RNA sequence: GACUUAAUGUCACGGUACCCAAUUUUCUGCCCCG
């Protein structure tokens, strides 16, 4: 009659549910859900504290299966004393029934003892049931036991006052997923309880017959699985803190609504955890980025004023004042309160309407009509019961994804509405020491699935059930046990940034920023599986083989939750298979307890060190001989790898990391971070990538072109082409993508380069103050470019269209019409080639392999003064101005980008770039260059512009100066304009933004129209539709040689000082006197022959240094261009080529001469991709003579001069006024072989000054007064063209 | 007029159209969502300074969202309940703020009747009766009684009406008006007047009615919710409503094609059991004249028939249905858009087939039926020699039972669950001890079965007699089994001598019977893709088809038979297959793994060899388990030695007496099945 | 000992927090009179 002391230990997280009686039980849904779990009951009022426990019930329905099953394997004997097969049915007529009912089949054994049982002599198993007893189902005294199971209560090491929910339990979130759409039906929500701290339990048994003790002892230790978590029974003898930051985050949210900056707040706050990544020291030591020019903004976001203070400072003083809870902690926190206090005020963020939200659902009971059903089941006798164990480890092979609810969403206390609020933040599921976890549900559901692919048939999943189902993916299923992973990793995740392109303006949406967490890649977790009955299967064999990796094969265990983007791709790795025989080995299982916890141990345990009892395995089946393998498990994904080949700079910014790294830099591109397996911590070199979603997003995009499947508004309940491959809200995608990644970038010196640009005044002619910025994208030249590697995956079931439409949108990125990353209208990104790797299936090489001059001749009629004198005795100006006046046309029909419309034209044009004067284009990232500034200290000195050696020119140059030349030619408004400070000369009138029309001001928005140069080339919310590239050098000489100087190229400039608009505007009427344009001569000569005066004579910091071109150099680019229309494309070949003595200004020294180039257009091709074939043209003489003609159509109509006629001639551009000056200023005068060249310089500040060299009376002395000339014809000589300036005129 | 009236006038505009009739549902979805759109975007802009107009629209476009949600399965969908419950959370705002038009209070109270009512229809925990005849009484007060402008006063008040309440006062009124249909007539003339003549007529009116609208409708919820009412009251009219009922939706589900389907709802088997009850009722009662008795047993035979011919496809199953045969993907796209349009409107507004006389002489036919509502079983045999009716009863539940023990040791243990299999004869012995008697099926007669639901897997013709030494059934009578008396027809196709086999698995070793040259067609083949199965022309005597199977376990147009390329689906067969008429086949797949195992009483779930029935088949010989691949070649040399000889024969031959003393014998003896009627 | 179970009957190892959304559009490192 003696008692047994009881403790039971766990080895996972178990699960937690509050305790109600009978009644109140089945009021409720999780209480009636949540039985055979650990009970939680309260203590006091408040609901906050409590106690835990297991009640004796639930250990006694455990043991009694375990000694069901310990019966069934011996036949009905246990060490020689035999036993009947119990009694498991209670009629109704005669008491009650017993408070839970079972559905599960019952083992049944050949009853051989021959004696029916009493009260006066019992088997060992009707003892243990506790048939003949007294105290049947109402409870009395606890005597008249003969067993007696008591409550399991919490060995708690520091049991003084009380626990608290918060200390013990976490709310969890669970699913289930439908296997066709691949979206999920309903949730449900558990408690999950820490097994490292609170996992003990002790209670007693008592029992008062020996003939069942021995039974009992053997069974207490074949009881594997409790309250959800594998278990071991065994015999002994800051809540203030976020009060605090959350009043801290209020203010700040304050002062940013107060500055009208309320949507740099989510910025801030992913900018804040991203914190967490580095030390303390960069909020102590000051390293966050400052202004590179400040005079009093300071940083763009870091000096915001909060309270009378900088936010670096506030950010100094909130540490100081938290130092407790450490670093970590206080960067989440402060994140996790400003997003939630953003999200609180937007409120209507205009995204996705959604409404009616989402389903909880847990299993009904079964209250109607009942079932008494009662089943056994006989195993022969001769049979053989087995337990495999096959243990492993699981290597990430892309960055992974675990989804989990928001904190303070799901605290397990007071659970958290009308109008539905969605998140736009995700995180990842941490364990408490902030290890990476892969939980059960999430293995046991991707095994379910594999398991269901392999059998070819399954079930879905039933939940309120009387009886169990009896397919087989479900009869396998009930016996695998699985065990949850844990790492040995603890640093911080990545944030993953999203945003959405509106497919009409080729825009960002606002609004649709969205973030993920994700893990690194390289991690390993451990593996467990467990599989008890009489033959191992052929198709878990298959799945095994099917997650494992080799050499060639490469794993394909999709777990996780965001598979489309491709995350969640795992590998198992070290694979050991053991083998358990349970009819000779039962004692040595019972003894060692199945390794249960010890699972680490045997991936370290040799052959000849393993418990008695437990063998290897050696009848494991080869890949190449499982039948559910190469028929349901290889067909189902198919991948495709290739090599992207990137000859222009690469830029995909990162938006964070500029921000909280230093170096004071605009845009950074983007990199990752990789878990080694060698060593055991990340590598220290970061990897240079372009993101899955980028590229899902391109082909996307691709596809939904060339379908016209873009245009549509609404997407629920379709069936287009796009979200079939692509998939929509209902149903999961089709095709998978991965990152592409950077395999070459170790032959690089100096990978990224830094490339700055700015903003040039269209009255002034200099550069708009504060818009200077600055790029550092990744060295790619065409003759060392860039190579990426990718892969993407296809699903099985595709028809032939739908391959079709993948293999048109591959070669639509290899011929170049989607650009990878930002800029790419300036030449950033450009796809030079693809090449396809041998593996891939036959049918995309076959589709992938099958689908593989012009002269002007228009003589413009310079201007007669420096044509009638040809002694060259007069002097002009080098700057004069074109006045159009003040009508500009604006269309409100906007071409979109949704399509490829038909009676449209795309395609390129190439293009070659001759100089007739020497160029200078400068390397404006090195300031020190190529001469020493160690001697003559301060003077800046340059070279010509190179990525890796080779000399180019960038597409932002030749961008500007076309749109410059169209926006003269076409009547356009100015689109960088300064309305700067009030002019001087006394304070004159309102600010030069005032005396401008307001038609000519820029275009903003799309409401009042597009004027013709911002609907070619575009604006802040609309993207152009003209892409210019970078130019390579290709012929000819170059480095003008001089003699007396240290380098033989580099000549020493003159000074270039600020211009100056009170020359132009010099009273209180005369406004803005229109653009500004360059002159055509050869000034070079005068500074080429007196350097040796002007390297004298001058302040060295005033001068620059500057390597330069000769004349007579080919430059090759291209222009590319889609959805124009025909008088677009004739007046942009008109642009670029205007005809014979006309050419255009670009670089560095445009009033001395430098840079005077032509263009001669060498090839256009176009294509029309919706028609029966995408082909490619040539476009002969006549069909780009008829496009001109268009052109100067379109622009005599928009004159409004119906005098001219209309035939099939050769137009005259010098009929319009403004055609005719703005030929005048592009007039070469040198080109003709004629013998007369001008001469063009500046006036020289009255003399008894440096340059004089006559009594020529041209200085600023004479020409500045009203006395030698009024005011009105000082701005009708600025206004001529080509007009002289010595004599007057 | 401020901005807000100009979008609630907007809003109510759009929920007028969507209110009407004539507009198809894939429009209907949009414009609800648009009009939500508008009025939640007032709602986040004014919170609380909201007007109670603006609250009464965004309940009737919840209630539009909820009538525009479909059933999936058999289940009320939660996203049905989640609609209403925000509807009613919605104009609790409006009731709550006093101080509006009474105008206003009746419009609001008006549409928290109808959301609670619905409710009430699809949840009953939730949403109690005592509760919902509060509401209605305190809605009643305020005046909603204008039964000639609106319809819903005249669902608040034929609902109050079946709570219990007197509404004596309305009567008047109730009838006449126009815009009331006939059951709400005759469910006022019942519960008010208590005059039966009057309810009489306009039921009659009804059923009528009901000859030519589609089962997705709400008048037939409707009316068997109302049958079900009286037949729990006591009355003596649910037998003759029950009949006309079942009358009106046999000829409303007649008009469908050669693909069997019908549309899914609840209350279809109650009716079916009701309509049995009734006309067995009427048969048990005492009468003089003797062929009123046979006629309404024939009766019963002909409900049970009806009921077993469709199968009652549900609506994600149809949904997913893959697309070819564009006239056939036709029909089932147009017969899917006429179900939906049905159910949405009734909301938004208010060869040939053998008699079952014809049977050849000598034969016996034996109808099963298994009623749920009684729980109870009934079986129907009839006799041509003598011309004669008669039918027993027999319980189910222990039958139930012991069949899921032995599916439970099958499907672990295949051929050592063989002691559960002779545990389950005997019990099929002891259930049903008339088909021993002389009385009820004579001796040495030819005997059909055609079983209700889970009859369809026991094996009835090898029972064993309730004695010492029984004898089993297969001793003295020759079986055949039928899914439906309407899969029978005639003209037994005996033309050709052709001999044709096929084979695509290589597991069980069949190269013994793949030598003999009686398969000289060449049309036989040894790599069997279904192209192969298309291919044949020239009606061949016997066919032998000989590969596995797999089950889908929703949709049997799905279940295919392992061929090469792909396999053979039921559609395929059926679309496809064309020179098979009056054919013997042999199918070497067993029953179980066509079909997948059943977890409920009730089972409707058609195999391969109904499609090839239905293609024209005279008949299918099949394994109802796995049985060894010896018995099969064993089966396939005897019915090529001898075409004309019958099974039972062969099955007493080779071991099938053999239950005492080797139970093995007997599980592969009796695995063999005909599944074809002359 | 209670808080805190009822005993001839607990498949909750009966349920993947899953599904859709290109960090990008625009900008010549340029320039003479107090
Ligand atoms: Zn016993
Ligand atoms: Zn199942
Ligand atoms: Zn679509
Ligand atoms: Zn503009």
């Amino acid at each position: 009659d003696m008692n047994i002391t009881v403790e039971l230990t766990f080895f996972e997280p178990y699960r937690l549910v509050e305790w109600f009686d009978w009644d109140a039980r089945k009021k409720s849904h999780s209480a009636m859900r949540g039985q055979a779990f650990a009970q939680w009951t309260w203590k006091g009022k408040g609901r906050t504290a409590g106690k835990s426990f297991i009640t004796g019930t639930l250990v006694r329905s455990a043991v009694i299966k375990a000694v069901e099953e310990l019966l069934s394997l011996n036949n009905g004997k246990w060490e020689g004393v035999p036993c009947c097969n119990g009694s498991f049915q209670t009629d109704e007529s005669k008491g009650k029934k017993p408070s839970f009912l079972r559905k599960r089949h019952t083992l049944q054994w050949q009853a051989n003892n021959k004696n029916i049982c009493d009260k006066e002599e019992a088997c060992p198993f009707c003892i243990l049931l506790g048939r003949f007893d007294n105290a049947g189902k109402v409870h009395e005294r606890n005597k008249d036991y003969d067993i007696h199971f008591s409550n399991f209560d919490l060995d708690h090491k520091q049991e003084k006052n009380d626990l608290r929910l918060v200390d013990i339990a976490s709310g969890r979130i669970l699913n289930r997923v439908d296997f066709d759409t691949g979206k999920a039906k309903d949730y449900f929500r558990t408690w999950e309880a820490d097994y490292e701290t609170y996992g003990t339990y002790t209670g007693r048994i008592t029992l008062r017959n020996e003939h069942a003790k021995k039974l009992l002892l053997a069974s207490l230790g074949f009881v594997d699985k409790l309250c959800g978590a594998l278990c071991r029974i065994e015999v002994i003898k800051s809540e203030d803190h976020n009060d605090e930051l959350r009043k801290q985050a209020e203010v700040i949210v304050e002062a940013f609504k107060q500055n009208d900056k309320l949507e740099k707040i989510r910025i801030l706050a992913d900018a804040i955890r991203t914190l967490r990544l580095h030390g303390e020291g960069v909020i102590e030591k000051d390293e966050l980025p400052d202004g590179k020019e400040e005079r009093d903004k300071g940083h763009h976001l870091w000096d915001i004023k909060v309270q009378g203070t900088a936010l670096r400072t506030k950010l100094k003083e909130l540490w100081q004042s938290n130092k407790d809870i450490g670093w970590r902690k206080f960067t989440e926190m402060l994140g996790s309160n400003l997003y939630l206090i953003y999200k609180k005020e937007t409120g209507g963020v205009s995204t996705r309407f959604r409404i009616l939200g989402d389903t909880e659902y847990y299993s009904k009971a079964h209250d109607s009509e009942g079932s008494d059903l009662f089943i056994p089941v006989t195993p022969p006798e001769g049979i053989e019961t087995k337990e495999w164990i096959i243990v492993g480890r699981l290597k990430a092979a892309t960055p992974f994804y675990f989804g989990v609810q928001q904190p303070s969403d799901s605290i397990p206390g007071k659970e958290k509405s009308l109008v539905i609020n969605e998140h736009t933040s995700f995180n990842i599921l941490l364990d408490k020491e902030n290890r990476y976890r892969i939980p059960r549900s999430a293995l046991r559901g991707a095994l379910r699935r594999d398991l269901r692919t392999a059998f070819g048939s399954g079930c879905n999943v039933s939940l309120g059930g009387q009886i169990l189902c009896n397919c087989k993916v479900c009869i396998e299923m009930r016996r695998i046990t699985l065990k949850d992973s844990v790492s040995d990793f603890s640093e911080p995740p990545e944030i993953r940034y999203r945003i959405a392109k509106n497919p009409g303006t080729a825009t960002v949406e606002d609004g649709s920023l969205f973030d993920i967490e994700v893990g690194p890649e390289g991690l390993t977790f451990p593996f467990v599986l467990r599989y008890r009955g009489h033959k191992f299967p052929e198709q878990l064999s298959s799945v095994i083989r099917y997650w494992e990796e080799n050499d060639g094969k490469n794993g394909m265990a999709w777990l996780g939750g965001l598979d489309s983007t491709g995350k969640g791709r795992f590998a198992l790795k070290d694979i050991k298979i053991f083998e358990w025989d349970l009819n000779q080995k039962i004692n040595e299982y019972i003894k060692e307890r199945g390794m249960r916890g010890k699972e680490k141990e045997l991936l370290e345990m040799g052959e000849s060190s393993l418990p008695d009892g437990l063998i290897p395995y050696k009848f494991f089946e080869e890949r190449e001989c499982l039948f559910p393998y190469k028929e349901n498990l290889k067909p189902q994904w198919s991948e495709v790898q290739y090599t992207i080949e990137v000859g222009s700079p690469l830029l995909t910014a990162d938006t964070i990391s500029a921000l909280t790294e230093p170096g004071n830099r605009d845009a950074i591109a983007y990199k990752k971070r990789v878990y080694n397996d060698g060593n055991n911590a990340i590598e220290p070199e970061p990897r240079f990538a372009v993101k899955s979603e980028t590229h899902r997003g391109i082909f996307r995009t691709a596809v939904g072109r060339r379908t016209g499947d873009l245009g549509k508004e609404d997407h629920e309940d379709c069936t287009c082409d796009m979200c079939i491959i692509f998939g929509n809200e209902h149903e999961s995608s089709k095709i998978r993508f991965e990152d592409l990644e950077l395999i070459n970038g170790n032959e690089f010196e100096k990978l990224e380069k830094h490339i700055d640009h700015v903003a040039i005044d269209r009255f002034t002619g200099g550069a708009l103050d504060k818009a200077k910025f600055d790029t550092y994208p990744l060295a790619g030249s065409p003759k060392k470019p860039l190579k990426l590697k990718g892969r993407f995956w296809i699903k099985k079931g595709f028809s032939g269209d739908h391959k079709l439409l993948i293999t048109t949108a591959l070669s639509d990125i290899r011929d170049g019409l989607y650009p990878l990353g930002s800029k790419g209208g300036v030449g950033y990104g450009w796809v030079a080639g693809i090449s396809i790797d041998d593996n891939v299936p036959d049918d995309f090489k076959e589709m992938i392999n099958k689908t593989e001059p012009i002269n002007n001749d228009y003589v413009h009629p310079g201007h007669q003064s420096p044509k009638q004198d040809h002694k060259n005795k007069n002097i002009y100006y080098p700057h004069y101005f074109l006045d159009s006046g003040s009508k500009v046309y604006r269309e409100k029909d906007i071409i979109t980008h949704e399509e490829f419309t038909e009676e449209l034209l795309s395609g390129k044009i190439n293009c070659k770039l001759e100089t007739l004067t020497p160029l200078i284009i400068p390397d404006t990232s090195d300031e020190n260059g190529l001469k020493l500034q160690g001697n003559k200290p301060g003077h800046k000195n340059y070279k010509f512009f190179n990525i890796n050696g080779e000399l180019m020119i960038p597409g932002s140059e030749l961008r500007g100066m076309l749109r410059t030349h169209f926006e003269a030619l076409t009547k356009s408004c100015f689109a960088i304009f300064g309305e700067d400070s009030t002019l001087s000369w006394k304070c004159a009138s309102k600010t030069l933004g005032g005396k401008l029309d307001k038609a000519l001001h820029p275009c903003t928005g799309l409401s009042d129209g597009l004027c013709p140069g911002c609907h070619l080339f575009g604006t802040t919310d609309y993207k152009g539709r003209v892409k210019f590239g970078f130019a390579k050098y290709e012929n000819g000489p170059e480095w003008l040689i001089t003699r007396g100087n240290n380098p033989e190229r580099s000549l020493t400039l003159g000074v270039l000082e600020s211009p100056r608009p009170a020359f132009s505007i010099p009273d209180d009427e005369s406004e803005i006197p229109g653009r500004k344009f360059y002159l055509h001569h050869n000034g070079w000569r005068i500074i080429r022959q007196k350097q040796l005066e002007i390297r004298e004579t001058v302040q060295p910091e005033r001068n620059v240094t500057t390597e330069v071109m000769d004349k007579g150099n080919v430059f090759s680019f291209d222009v590319r261009f889609e959805n124009l229309r025909e008088w677009e494309l004739g007046l942009l070949l008109q642009s670029l080529d205007p005809g014979k003595n006309i050419a255009h200004k670009l670089g560095k020294g445009k009033p001395y001469g430098f840079g005077s180039v032509k263009i001669k257009i060498d090839s256009l091709h176009t294509f029309k991709i919706n028609s029966n074939n995408d082909k490619i043209k040539r476009v002969p003489q006549s069909d780009i003579r008829e496009y001109i003609n268009k052109g100067y159509q379109k622009l005599i109509e928009w004159s409004g001069n119906n005098s001219i006629q209309k035939g099939n001639v050769l137009p005259q551009w010098h009929v319009i006024p403004h055609i005719d000056k703005l030929y005048k200023l592009l007039w070469v005068p040198f080109l003709n072989d004629s013998k007369l060249e001008p001469d063009v310089r500046y006036p020289v500040l009255n003399e008894e000054s440096k340059g004089y060299i006559e009594g020529s009376d041209y200085t600023y002395k004479k020409l500045g007064d009203k006395d030698n000339l009024p005011y009105k014809t000082r701005v009708k000589g600025l206004t001529t063209p080509w007009s002289p300036w010595n004599p007057f005129q | 007029p401020t901005r807000e009236d100009i979008d609630r006038k907007e809003a109510e505009r759009l929920l007028d159209e969507a209110f009407n009739p004539r507009t198809k549902p894939v429009d209907r979805k949009k414009i609800i969502n648009s009009a939500l759109k508008i009025l939640i975007g007032l709602y986040k802009e004014k919170k609380d300074d909201l007007t109670s107009a603006s609250f009464i629209s965004i309940a009737r476009a919840y209630y539009l969202v909820s009538i525009t949600i479909l059933p999936k399965g058999t289940t009320i969908p939660e996203k049905k309940k989640e609609a209403l419950r925000k509807g009613i959370e919605f104009i609790d705002r409006a009731i709550n703020k006093f101080n509006g038009s009474i105008l206003d209070s009746q419009r609001a109270f008006r549409i928290k009747s109808v959301l609670s009512i619905e409710f009430n229809r699809i949840d009953r925990e939730k949403c109690d009766n005592i509760k919902l005849k509060n509401l209605l009484n305190e809605a009643v007060d305020k005046g909603c009684t204008d039964f000639d402008t609106y319809e819903w006063d005249i669902q608040i008040a034929i609902r109050l009406c079946e709570l219990g309440v007197d509404m004596e006062g309305h009567f008047d009124n109730l009838i006449k008006s126009n815009k009331a249909n006939d059951l709400q007539k005759a469910k006022a003339y019942y519960f008010i007047k208590k005059d039966d003549h009057k309810a009489k007529e306009h039921m009659d009116k009804c059923t009528a009615s009901l000859k030519y609208t589609p089962c997705s409708h709400r008048l037939w919820d409707e009316t068997v919710g109302f049958i079900e009412r009286l037949k729990g009251d006591s009355s003596t009219l649910w037998r003759d409503f029950a009949i006309k009922t079942y009358r009106s939706c046999r000829v409303q589900e007649k008009e469908t094609g050669t693909l069997r389907l019908r549309w899914y709802w609840s209350r279809h088997r109650v009716l079916y059991d009701m309509a049995f009850l009734a006309v067995k009722e009427q048969a048990d009662d005492e009468e003089p004249d003797v062929n009123v008795k046979q006629a309404k047993i024939k009766k019963l035979a002909e409900i049970s028939d009806s009921l077993k011919s469709r199968f009652s496809l549900r609506l994600s199953d149809m949904e997913k249905m893959p697309k070819s045969d564009d006239e056939s993907n036709h029909e089932f796209k147009k017969f899917l858009d006429k179900c939906v349009t049905a159910y949405q409107d009734g909301y938004v507004i208010n060869a040939k087939l053998l008699e079952l006389t014809q049977v050849p002489e000598g034969w016996v036919v034996v109808h099963f039926y298994l009623n749920k509502l009684e729980g109870m079983g009934n079986a129907i045999v009839f006799d041509k020699c003598a011309n004669s009716w008669q039918y027993k009863e027999f319980q189910y539940k222990e039958l139930f039972e012991v069949f899921l023990t032995w599916q439970a040791n099958y499907n672990l243990y295949k051929e050592n669950a063989a002691e559960h299999l002779v545990t389950l004869c005997k019990k099929i012995g002891e259930t049903m001890p008339f088909l021993f008697c002389d009385n009820f099926i004579p001796n040495g007669k030819d005997v059909l079965f055609v079983p209700h639901d889970f009859l369809h897997r026991l094996p009835l013709h090898g029972s064993i007699e309730n004695k010492t030494n029984g004898k089993l059934f297969l001793e003295n009578h020759s079986c055949c089994y039928l899914p439906a008396w309407s899969f029978a027809s005639e003209k037994e196709a005996s033309t050709s001598d052709e001999y044709v086999l096929l084979k695509n698995f290589d597991q069980g070793h069949f190269e013994t019977l793949q030598n003999n040259q009686i398969w000289g067609t060449q049309s036989v083949k040894d790599g069997a893709s279904s192209d192969d199965l298309e291919n044949i022309r020239n009606n061949p005597r016997l066919l032998t088809i000989l590969c596995h199977g797999e089950a889908n376990m929703s949709n049997p147009f799905r279940s295919m038979l392992k061929l090469a390329n792909g396999g053979i689906t039921y559609l395929e067969i059926l679309n496809s297959v064309k020179g098979l008429k009056g054919s013997q086949v042999i199918l070497g797949a067993c029953e179980t793994d066509l079909v997948p195992p059943l977890s409920d009483v009730m089972d409707e779930h058609y195999s391969v060899a109904t499609a090839l029935l239905l293609i024209g088949a005279a008949g299918v010989v099949g394994t109802m388990w796995k049985v060894r691949s010896n018995k099969t070649k064993s089966l396939i040399e005897w019915k090529l030695e001898n075409i004309e000889y019958k099974l039972n024969e062969w099955q007493k031959e080779t071991g099938g007496a053999a239950y005492k003393d080797h139970p093995p014998t007997f599980y592969r003896s009796i695995a063999f099945r005909s599944i074809g009627f002359p």
